[PDB]
């Protein structure tokens, strides 16, 4: 757990540039050699810079490293959205007794593409069917920014009871995922003329649909 | 270098967290190895490394829990951690550490065997400077000091790290069903189709489609927990048959399910 302190979130628009501070003391950052780290999704954490100023292996000079006494700064120029990342910075403490991180910051690229969501609604299986069991599964996919709010219908009435939602999820892209989950018995699936997902985003709602009378 | 993390998906409480290391690749340096965590949605974590001369060295708030230990000769370092707590459950990197105490000399200093003109002597002081005035021709000629050793740790390398669970719940296989979206939206230019992967204990599971032959257009989604504490997660292709694969290494199971696109109803 952290140690060395970090603003919780930074933010800049695409092209522009921003700082992260990484603040310590004289035992880890004031002994030199700060370090920071990139942590985005798909990806194992990256190292970006060493030795306080040093660019790691395939780090471009827009990524760039310094330190005034206690403090380091890590600054990213040229912003791009697969900029968007947690960082940590980093150090030894008391040399080689310990290393020590930082709190981590988490960048925002402003001024992106907005991005509807795509919607699949998927009805239960015949095989979770036979078991009485029916699961009505939403995945929501490819929008940005990284909130929507979703709702079931059945035959009109708006349902909560059984409903799982994940959090949105940062993907592959700057873009982010979700899905939702409806848990019926397989009587309730039959009972009804139809079902829907209804996802909003930005003020707009995608509408998905399946109708026992159609599948399964 | 390539660093894979081996070990236990789901340990139960109070016992040893047990995991390797294996690093592979064209070259390996003086690089230390070493162990950081990262539990959700919290800082990283040293845990500790062990050097080319068997030196570890440890988080002091672990150290009386773990022990770290290599076998060169199957390119392997281990750690172990005693009496686990739900504290413990992270994501687990190994990675190649930098390591290395340096000499440093002071601002103005000079420290190579170059003396400077009509100069010697100076090579076997750590630094130095011929600040007097004339010629240095002995080394109580040079303004000198013994160099400072300075410390440098660093990750150069990580692995993609292992997810470590500690509970007390048991080990559950998922049920995967198959899914598919064709009795709703009706397309035929494209089909839709997925795969429930319900109910189970613990995270991960891997999915693949037509064992990696389909890859584009495949997106498996985060799972989400209930308050019953069991995992659910789906995935989907959009496009011949299609069968998930559905590999969970904690029950030591591997389902691969057909999955039919099923555009049809029966009464
Ligand atoms: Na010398």
């Amino acid at each position: 757990m952290g140690c060395v302190a970090q603003p919780s979130s930074v933010s800049g628009s695409l092209g522009q540039r921003v700082s992260i501070t990484c603040s310590g003391s004289s035992s880890n950052v004031g002994n030199g050699y700060v370090s920071w780290y990139q942590l985005i999704p798909g990806s194992a954490p990256r190292t970006l810079i060493y030795g306080d100023t040093s660019r790691a292996s395939g780090v471009p000079d827009r990524f760039s490293g310094s330190r005034s006494g206690n403090t380091a700064t890590l600054t990213i120029s040229s912003l791009q959205a697969e900029d968007e990342a947690d960082y940590f910075c980093a150090s030894a403490e008391d040399s080689s007794s310990n290393a020590v991180f930082g709190s981590g910051t988490t960048l925002t690229v402003l001024g992106q593409p907005k991005s509807p969501p795509s919607v699949t609604l998927f009805p239960p299986s015949t095989e979770e069917l036979n078991g009485n069991k029916a699961t009505l599964v939403c995945l929501i996919s490819d929008f940005y920014p990284g909130s929507v709010t979703v709702v079931w219908k059945a035959d009109g009435s708006t349902i909560t009871r059984n409903v799982e939602t994940t959090r949105a999820s940062k993907q592959s892209n700057s873009k982010y995922a979700a899905s939702s989950y409806l848990s019926l018995t397989s009587s309730d699936w039959k009972s009804k003329g139809s079902y829907s997902c209804e996802v909003t985003h930005e003020g707009s709602t995608v509408t998905k649909t399946v109708k026992p009378s159609e599948c399964s | 270098v390539q660093l894979r993390e081996s070990g236990p998906s789901l340990v139960k409480p109070s016992q040893t967290l047990s995991l390797t290391c294996t690093a592979s690749g064209s070259s390996l340096s003086d690089e230390a190895v070493g162990w950081v965590r990262q539990a959700p949605g919290k800082s990283l974590e040293w845990l500790g490394s062990i050097d080319t001369g068997g030196n570890t060295g440890y988080n002091p708030n672990l150290k009386t829990r773990l022990s770290i230990t290599k076998d060169n000769s199957k390119s392997q370092v281990s750690l172990s951690m005693s009496s686990v707590t739900p504290e413990d459950s992270a994501t687990y990197f190994c990675a190649t550490v930098h390591q290395e105490t340096h000499q440093t000399c002071p601002d103005g200093y000079n420290s190579g065997d170059d003396c400077g003109r009509g100069n010697w002597d100076c090579g076997t002081l750590d630094c130095w400077r011929c600040d007097w005035g004339g010629f240095c021709r002995a080394s109580t000629d040079y303004r000198s000091v013994t160099a400072t050793y300075t410390y440098e740790w660093y990750i150069d390398t990580w692995g993609q790290g292992l997810l470590v669970t500690v509970s007390s719940a048991s080990t559950t296989a998922p049920k995967v069903y198959p899914l598919s979206s064709c009795c709703g939206d009706k397309s035929s230019s494209t089909v839709t189709l997925g795969c429930l992967v319900s109910s189970y204990m613990p995270e991960p599971v891997t999915v693949t489609w037509n064992s990696g032959a389909l890859k584009s257009g495949v997106h498996t989604f985060p799972a989400v927990l209930q308050s019953s504490g069991l995992y659910s997660l789906s995935s989907m292709v959009t496009v011949q048959t299609f069968t998930c694969n559905v590999a969970h290494p904690a029950s030591s199971t591997k389902v691969d399910k057909a999955v039919d696109p099923r555009c049809g109803k029966h009464h």
